[PDB]
C-alpha cells in the first residue's frame, strides 16, 4: 500500500485544495495535492484501532465489599455487608464509560472476571479460606434477604462459587432487550409528567449479588470484590463528540455546576507558539 | 491421565489476553440485529471527519469565541495566529482528533488543517499559511515563514482552504504526549496582502479552523487518556 | 447549467426552491426507507398516509440577533401539531419516520455570520442542577417552539450552555454529526435528509424523540452599517416515509 | 478450537478490516469531485 | 565439515602468512598454512553463540518494593511505597547491560517474568495472601497518585493481577519508535545548549507501576518485586568494543574517576611466562 | 473436562526455558525494519576480527 | 510432560456450565425405558394449553 | 420461519375464532385470524425452554 | 471427545428440537378443523 | 503450535545459521587473495 505517491510541480485550473466546508463534507485532501512528494508505503494496517480491539480489554467496572462475621443479632444482613448486591450497570467507574460513549448504540458479549481479596484489619490468628458465591439476580427475581436465604439455592439462576484470592470468569451473551444497548436515550418510560429521564429506564439488566459461603470464625474478615468487564464481538453505531466535562451520575449526561474551563488558555497571544 | 507441567504465569489475569469462557446463560437467544445507519469499524474512520479547533484560546472561561480567529482590515505584512503542533495538547487537545490521539501512545501521518472564511461576500483577502518542520523556531515574520511549507490562500467564492501538514520526520513515529525529540513543528498564518472590507461595512471578520487526519495516519499502542478521571464511583 | 446551488424539493403537495444551496447532507449516507419485514417485530399491518403526512411543515420563525445563543428542536416533537402528521402521532401506539430538514436564512453581500445546522441522534440533555436531577418531560417536549438556548435556566428543564451541547461535550466536536453550515457569504439554506435511526424497528412517538435539530450562530451576525441588527431564521421540515402502527384511543401526554 | 457450545463464549472477534469513512466524511447528496469547484 | 584438511611440506613463492595489517583486514589464515596437518572434522555448529541464544535467557532487570499497610494519614502513597513505579529501562542492573552493549542497535520482543515474594520483618500472626497488580503506564498517561486512584481501573492500559509468591509472565512486542533500539546515541533531543545527552532522551518507553490490591491487615507486609527480561526474535547490528570500566549511570557511557587499571600487570617481565 | 496429572517442576521459572506467552499489546504494529549495514548473527563471526593485545603489561 | 498455563476462572464452580465427569457407578446398567404417553420436550409445548384465569379476583 | 403471515380484510362464512372449549381442545388461533397482519419472522428457536436446559443447571 | 467410558458421564443432551403440543392442546378423538364449526 | 495470535508471543527464534564474518574481517575495497602479496 502506498502512503504517498510521487507527485511533481502543478500549474493547473484544477485546484483540489479550495473547497466549501459549508457542505458538511471533509474532502479527502493529501500531501501530494499541495507539495511535491516521493513514494512511501504504509507498512501498517490499523489493526489496533478496530472497535473490537478498542473495547476488547478488561476494565474495572465495580468494586464492592462484603464481610464474614457472626450474623447473630444482625437485623439487616444487607446493611451489615453480610452480603451485598450490585444494581448491575457499566457506566459507574468512569474510564470505560468515556470509551463506550464515543458511540450511541453498542452491542457485544461480555466476559466478566471477578477478583476477590481478603483483608483482616484487626488482630486475627490467621487468614481463613473463604469461598465467595456471586449469583445473578435478574428483574422480578426473589431477592436475597439474609446471607443464607432460600434464594441462594439458585436453582434456576446462574451462580459461580470461587475462593477469595482467586478469580472467577464466565461470559454472558448480549442480554439487551433491543438490537443494541442505548448509550444514550432522549426519552422516558412513558408519557408521565414526573417520570425519570435518560438511559436508567432502559438499562435494566437487574442486579448481581455476592456473599461468603463460610460461617464465621472468631475474627472478622473483609472481602473486597472487583468486577472487570471485557466486550467481545463488538458492534458500534453512530459516533458522537467525546465527553468533555466530568460525570455526576450513572445514566444522565449531567455535568457539575461551576465546573472549570476545559479548554487550556494560552500563556500568551493567539500569535504565540 | 495425560502428564502436564504448568509454566510461570499460570493463574495470572492479564486484562488484555483473549480466551474462551463458559457462558453463564447456556442456550439463550439474543435479540435479532436490525439495520441502523452509521456503523463505525475503526477509530481511523472517524478521525478523518474534521472538527473545529478552539484556536483563539486566549479567553478565560470556555466560550464560543475561542473558535473564532479574528482578522483586521487593512493590516499588511502581519501575523494572524501561531501554534506548535503538539496534537495531544494545547489547541488540538479537545478536538476529536486530539481526543482520540490521546487514547494512543504513538502517531504518524499527515494532518489536514483548513480555514473557512466568514467575512462579507464583497470583501477580499490573501493569507499565507506556513508549516515549519521541526528544527527551526516558530517563524517570527512572513519572510521567515514563507521559506517552509506554505499555501497563498486567495479568499473567494470557494470559502475554505485545506492545508496539509505533510509528514516530515526522521523517526517514523512521534509521541502523542508532547516531547522534544519527537516534536513536529509550528503552524503560522500572515496577511499576504491584507483583508479589505466593502463600504458600509466594519469591524472584525473571523475565520473558523478545522483539523482532521489524512488517510496516511497511523496511531498505535493504546493507553489511558489524561482527559478523564474521577474521585468516587458514581451512582444512580 | 445545474449548480450545486439551485435546488427544488417537491414532497407531497409542497415544494421548496433554493437558489443558493451548498449541496445537501444525507445522514450517514442513507436515505429514508420503510421498515422491511426481515426487521419487523410487531405483527400489525402499518398505515402509510403518504402524501398527507409527507409534505413540508414550516415552523414559526426565529430571530437571529447579535446576542443569540442558538435554538434546539426535537423530532418528532416539533411536528406534534402539524396537520394529519400530528393526529396520526397521538392516535397510534407506534410510528416511524425520516425527514427532510430545510433551514433558511438570507441576508445580503454586506452581512457576515455563520450558523451550524446539525442533527444529533439520541440527544439526551443534561439537567443544569448537576448530580442526578432529571429533566422533566415538558422541558424536552417544547413542540414547535423548540428550546431557546439563550432563555434562562428553569426548574426541571435542561442546561442551555452552548459550549457544551446541552450534554457535557464541546461545541467544536458537533461536526462529527451530519451537519451543514449557513455562511451568509456562501449559503442561504441548509438541507439534511434524516433516515430513521433507532435500536428498535419502530417506537413510541411521544415518549422518545430520536433526533434534535440544532441551529447555532458560531460567527456572530454582523450587519452592514445602520442596517437593522437582526435576520429571521425559518425551519421547514417534512416527514418522509412515515408509517404508523397500533391504532387505538389517542394518547394523553403531560401538560 | 472452540471448547464451548455457545457463541458468546468464543474469544474476541478479528479485524473488521472494513473501513469506509465516507458515511462520515462525505455524506453529501450530490457527489463532490476533488479538484472540481465545490460550488458551481 | 572439515575443521582441518591434510597438508604436507611447502616450498613456495606463495606465502599466505605474510600480510599487511595496515589494510584493516584480518586475513583468514589457518593451521594448515604454516604447519603440516591431518584431516579432522568440526563436529560442531556454533548453535549457542547465535545472538538469539546469547540474548535469549531471562536476566534480572529490576528489583523494587512496595508494602501493604494502613494508608490512613499517609500524605504521599508513592513515598510510603504504598505503590511504586519503575521508569522502565534495561540498562540499570549491569550483567545484561554489558551483553547488549556489544551491539549498537538491537531489535527484539520482550518476554517479562515478574516474581513477587513477601517478607514480614516484624511480628505477624500470619502471612496474608496478597494479589499484586502491575499495570503498564506509557508516556502521557495519567499517572497513579494514590494506591487506589481511578488510574488503577486501567480500562485502556494492559495490567496483570497475580499473587505474591507466584510469578506473572506476558510478552510485549518491540515497542521502539525507530527500526531498532539505540544502544548508543551521540546526539541530543534538539539543538539546545543545556539539553541532556545520550540514550535517555531516546529511551522513553514510559514506566511500569505496581501496587497490592489487598486492603491492610493488622501487621505490615513487605513485598519485593523482581522483573526478569528475555529477548526473543533478536536482531543486532554493528558490533563494538566490550565495556571495560564500571558503569555509573543509566544511559551515559561515563565511568568513575580514579578507577583502577583494568589490564592486569605482569608479575615479572615482558619475558615472563 | 480432560484428565491431567502435573509433574515435578510445575510452576518453576527456569531463566533458560523458551515458551509462548500472551502479548500484553494485542494487535500492535511494530515499526518497519529499514536496512542497516553491519548485522551480527553469531559471536563466532566477530571473534575472527583481530584486536591488539596489551602484551607489554609491565606498566 | 506437556507445558500448560492455567487461566483466570480455574477451579471455579459455575452452576450452569456443562462438562463431563467420572461415573461413580462404573458399568451399571439402567432399567430399560418402557413407553409412557405424555412426554414433554419444551416448556413452549405446554404454555399453549389454555387454563382458567381467576379474573374475578375481588374476593 | 414466519412468526406472522400477511393477512387482509375477511368477510367469510368460515369463522376460526368461534369454538367450543367444552371439547377439551385449545384451538390454534393466531393474530392473523382476527386482525390484518404483515409478515414477520421468528428469529428464535426455543432452545432455552428445552426440558434438558430447564432441569440441567 | 468423551474422556470417560460410561454414558452418564457425558455432558448435557442437545435440544430435543422435538416440539409437538398437539398431545396436550388437541387430544380430541374426532379431528377439529379451525374455521369449521366446533359442534356440527 | 502457536496458541496465541500475535507474533511477539511465540518462542525464541531458531539459529540464524547465517554467519559471514567478511563484513567485519575483510571490508577492503580491492579484494585480497591469501598467498598473493598484500601490497603490490
Ligand atoms: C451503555 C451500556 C451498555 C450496557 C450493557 C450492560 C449490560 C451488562 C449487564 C449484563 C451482564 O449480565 C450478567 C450475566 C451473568 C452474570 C453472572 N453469572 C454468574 C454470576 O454472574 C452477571 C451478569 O450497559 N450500559
Ligand atoms: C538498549 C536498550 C534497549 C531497550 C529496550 C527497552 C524497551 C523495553 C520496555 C518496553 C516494555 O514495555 C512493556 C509492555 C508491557 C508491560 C506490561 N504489561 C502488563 C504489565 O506490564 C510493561 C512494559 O532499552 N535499552
Amino acid at each position: 500500500t502506498v502512503a504517498s505517491i510521487s507527485s511533481g510541480p502543478k500549474h493547473t485550473q484544477k485546484v483540489p485544495i479550495l473547497t466549501a466546508n459549508e457542505t458538511g463534507a471533509t474532502m479527502p485532501v493529501l500531501p501530494s495535492d499541495s507539495i511535491e512528494t516521493r513514494t512511501t508505503y504504509m507498512h501498517f494496517n490499523g489493526s489496533e484501532t478496530d472497535v473490537e480491539c478498542f473495547l476488547g480489554r478488561a476494565a474495572c467496572v465495580h468494586v464492592t465489599e462484603i464481610q464474614n462475621k457472626d450474623a447473630t443479632g444482625i437485623d439487616n444482613h444487607r446493611e451489615a455487608k453480610l452480603f451485598n448486591d450490585w444494581k448491575i450497570n457499566l457506566s459507574s467507574l468512569v474510564q470505560l464509560r468515556k470509551k463506550l460513549e464515543l458511540f450511541t448504540y453498542v452491542r457485544f458479549d461480555s466476559e466478566y472476571t471477578i477478583l476477590a481479596t481478603a483483608s483482616q484489619p484487626d488482630s486475627a490468628n490467621y487468614s481463613s479460606n473463604l469461598v465467595v458465591q456471586a449469583m445473578y439476580v435478574p428483574p422480578g427475581a426473589p431477592n436475597p434477604k439474609e446471607w443464607d436465604d432460600y434464594t441462594w439455592q439458585s436453582a434456576s439462576n446462574p451462580s459461580v462459587f470461587f475462593k477469595v484470592g482467586d478469580t472467577s470468569r464466565f461470559s454472558v451473551p448480549y442480554v439487551g432487550l433491543a438490537s443494541a444497548y442505548n448509550c444514550f436515550y432522549d426519552g422516558y418510560s412513558h408519557d408521565d409528567a414526573e417520570t425519570q429521564y435518560g438511559i436508567t429506564v432502559l438499562n435494566h439488566m437487574g442486579s448481581m449479588a455476592f456473599r461468603i459461603v463460610n460461617e464465621h470464625d472468631e475474627h472478622k474478615t473483609l472481602v473486597k470484590i472487583r468486577v472487570y468487564h471485557r466486550a467481545k464481538h463488538v458492534e458500534a453505531w453512530i459516533p458522537r463528540a467525546p465527553r468533555a466535562l466530568p460525570y455526576t451520575s450513572i445514566g444522565r449526561t449531567n455535568y457539575p455546576k461551576n465546573t472549570e474551563p476545559v479548554i487550556k488558555k494560552r500563556k500568551g497571544d493567539i500569535k504565540s507558539y | 491421565g495425560l502428564p502436564t507441567t504448568t509454566l510461570p504465569g499460570s493463574g495470572q489475569f492479564l486484562t488484555t489476553d483473549d480466551r474462551q469462557s463458559p457462558s453463564a446463560l447456556p442456550n439463550y437467544e439474543p435479540t435479532p440485529r436490525i439495520h441502523i445507519p452509521g456503523k463505525v469499524h475503526n477509530l481511523l474512520e472517524i478521525i478523518q471527519v474534521d472538527t473545529l479547533i478552539p484556536m483563539n484560546n486566549t479567553h478565560t472561561k470556555d466560550e464560543v469565541n475561542s473558535y473564532l480567529i479574528p482578522l483586521n482590515a487593512n493590516r499588511q505584512n502581519e501575523q494572524v495566529f501561531g501554534t506548535n503542533l503538539f496534537i495531544g495538547d494545547g489547541v488540538f487537545k479537545t478536538t476529536l482528533l486530539g481526543e482520540i490521539v490521546q487514547y494512543y501512545t504513538h502517531w504518524s501521518g499527515s494532518l489536514r488543517f483548513s480555514l473557512m472564511y466568514t467575512g462579507p461576500a464583497l470583501s477580499s483577502a490573501k493569507l499565507i499559511l506556513a508549516y515549519t518542520p521541526p528544527g527551526a523556531r516558530g517563524p517570527q515574520d512572513r519572510r521567515e515563514a514563507m521559506l517552509g511549507t506554505h499555501v497563498v490562500w486567495d479568499i473567494g467564492l470557494q470559502s475554505t482552504i485545506v492545508m496539509t501538514i505533510p509528514w516530515t520526520s526522521g523517526v517514523q513515529f512521534r509521541y502523542t504526549d508532547p516531547d522534544t525529540y519527537t516534536s513536529a513543528g509550528f503552524l503560522s498564518c500572515w496577511y499576504q496582502t491584507s483583508l479589505i472590507l466593502p463600504p458600509e461595512t466594519t469591524g472584525q471578520v473571523y475565520l473558523l479552523s478545522f483539523i482532521s487526519a489524512c488517510p496516511d495516519f497511523k496511531l498505535r499502542l493504546m493507553k489511558d487518556t489524561q482527559t478523564i478521571s474521577q474521585t468516587v464511583a458514581l451512582t444512580e | 447549467g445545474y449548480s450545486d446551488r439551485v435546488q427544488q424539493i417537491t414532497l407531497g403537495n409542497s415544494t421548496i426552491t433554493t437558489q443558493e444551496a451548498a449541496n445537501a447532507v444525507v445522514c450517514y449516507a442513507e436515505w429514508p426507507e420503510y421498515l422491511p419485514d426481515v426487521d419487523a417485530s410487531d405483527v400489525n399491518k402499518t398505515s402509510k398516509p403518504d402524501t398527507s403526512v409527507c409534505r413540508f411543515y414550516t415552523l414559526d420563525s426565529k430571530t437571529w440577533t447579535t446576542g443569540s445563543k442558538g435554538w434546539c428542536w426535537k423530532l418528532p416533537d416539533a411536528l406534534k401539531d402539524m396537520g394529519v402528521f400530528g393526529q396520526n402521532m397521538f392516535f397510534h401506539s407506534l410510528g416511524r419516520s425520516g425527514y427532510t430538514v430545510h433551514v433558511q436564512c438570507n441576508a445580503t453581500k454586506f452581512h457576515s455570520g455563520c450558523l451550524l445546522v446539525v442533527v444529533i441522534p439520541e440527544h439526551q440533555l443534561a439537567s443544569h442542577e448537576g448530580g442526578n436531577v432529571s429533566v422533566k418531560y415538558t422541558f424536552t417536549h417544547p413542540g414547535e417552539r423548540g428550546i431557546d438556548l439563550s432563555s434562562a435556566n428553569e426548574v426541571g428543564g435542561p442546561v442551555k450552555d452552548v459550549l457544551y451541547n446541552m450534554n457535557g461535550t464541546l461545541l467544536g466536536n458537533l461536526l462529527i454529526f451530519p451537519h451543514q453550515f449557513i455562511n451568509l457569504r456562501t449559503n442561504n439554506t441548509a438541507t439534511i435528509v434524516i433516515p430513521y435511526i433507532n435500536s428498535v424497528p419502530i417506537d413510541s412517538m411521544t415518549r422518545h424523540n430520536n433526533v434534535s435539530l440544532m441551529v447555532i450562530p458560531i460567527a456572530p451576525l454582523t450587519v452592514p452599517t445602520g442596517a437593522t441588527p437582526s435576520l429571521p431564521i425559518t425551519v421547514t421540515i417534512a416527514p418522509m416515509c412515515t408509517e404508523f402502527s397500533g391504532i387505538r384511543s389517542k394518547s394523553i401526554v403531560p401538560q | 478450537i472452540n471448547y464451548y457450545k455457545d457463541a458468546a463464549s468464543t474469544s474476541s472477534a478479528g479485524q473488521s478490516l472494513s473501513m469506509d469513512p465516507s458515511k462520515f466524511t462525505e455524506p453529501v447528496k450530490d457527489l463532490m469531485l476533488k479538484g472540481a469547484p465545490a460550488l458551481n
